[PDB]
């Protein structure tokens, strides 16, 4: 039991299944232990909270409530039941180009609406990408993100080699998106093949590989995914698509005559709904309170029952 | 290439 939350099963800093009390809403909970990170890590902490709080899309997994303690750290997420894209990947092999369609579409749209908060992801991997209990993509792990300028190059050569661009195994400081561009690549690759482009016995056949930028094309493969694969898997970083040119892109929006996938637009606050303020009302909480930690964005507990009323 | 996990790297540049 923590705050407004009964914990239940652990199922993943260990993430625990939980109910939200007054609501009665199912959540994921991560539990993080303060006491045993060092000074570089707290501040990697604070960075990926303050983070996560900006993003608002509805394939990105939402965070509900942060619950500070001395000793530990209680992050109140959305609960992914469908699991990781990598695990369904192993379970189904593949997937057929209109069902990946179908989760690149939501993946792109959501990666495009990082960047449009000015946050490159950096860890965009099969792993990180969950799936709910509609088998939609929610986008999670913002442990490697920052936030980013144009005038302004990064620094820092994280990501997971075999989605890394070719870029961060060499020296070199980078334009952050681009990276992220990159990934989405190799994304896309292992949705409609089930593998990896780039790997090998050790992870210096696999940096080779990368560095080379060849891959093999499945005869399988359409014409039309092929030729998006190379917009996105471009050795010179300044030449890789854009995610605005990615999105008008033919694989993109096949069987989407009438809807070409655009950038996300935000949708506008709404912090006064009659219908969520009035059930809290009578949970006891009052109308002041509501508005000083939606306005404030505070992420605390009214915060957190007001948006789990709306789930 | 099999698809499988790989740690995450704070530097790939080693």
């Amino acid at each position: 039991h923590i705050g407004n939350y009964r914990l239940l099963k652990t199922i993943g800093a260990k993430v625990k299944l939980a109910r939200h009390i007054l609501t009665g809403k199912e959540v994921a909970v991560k539990i993080i232990d303060k006491t045993q990170l060092n000074s570089s890590s707290l501040q990697k902490l604070f960075r990926e909270v303050r983070i996560m709080k900006v993003l608002n899309h509805p394939n990105i997994v939402k965070l509900f409530e942060v619950i500070e303690t001395e000793k530990t750290l209680y992050l109140v997420m959305e609960y992914a039941s469908g699991g990781e894209v990598f695990d369904y990947l192993v379970a189904h092999g593949w997937m057929k180009e209109k069902e990946a369609r179908a989760k690149f579409r939501q993946i792109v749209s959501a990666v495009q609406y990082c960047h449009q908060k000015f946050i490159v992801h950096r860890d965009l991997k099969a792993e990180n990408l969950l799936l709910d209990a509609d088998m939609n993509i929610k986008i999670a792990d913002f442990g490697f993100s920052n936030e980013f300028t144009f005038g302004n190059k990064l620094d820092t050569f994280c990501g997971s080699p075999p989605y890394a661009a070719p870029e961060l195994f060499q020296g070199k400081k980078y334009d952050g998106p681009e990276v992220d561009v990159w990934s989405l690549g190799v994304i896309l690759y292992t949705l409609v093949s089930g593998s990896l482009p780039f790997d090998g016995q050790n992870l210096k056949e696999l940096r080779e590989r990368v560095l080379r930028g060849k891959y093999r094309i499945p005869f399988y493969m359409s014409t039309d995914c092929e030729n998006l694969l190379k917009k996105f898997l471009i050795l010179n970083p300044s030449k890789r698509g854009t995610l605005e040119q990615i999105m008008k892109d033919r694989w993109m929006n096949v069987g989407h005559e009438d809807d070409e996938l655009k950038p996300y637009v935000e949708p506008l606050p709404d912090y006064k709904d009659p219908r969520r303020t009035e059930l809290m009302v009578s949970m006891g909480y009052t109308r002041e309170e509501i508005q000083d930690s939606l306005v404030g964005q505070r992420y605390n507990e009214v915060m957190a029952t007001y948006l789990l009323l709306g789930y | 290439f099999p698809l499988k996990r790989h740690d995450k790297v704070d530097d790939l540049s080693k």
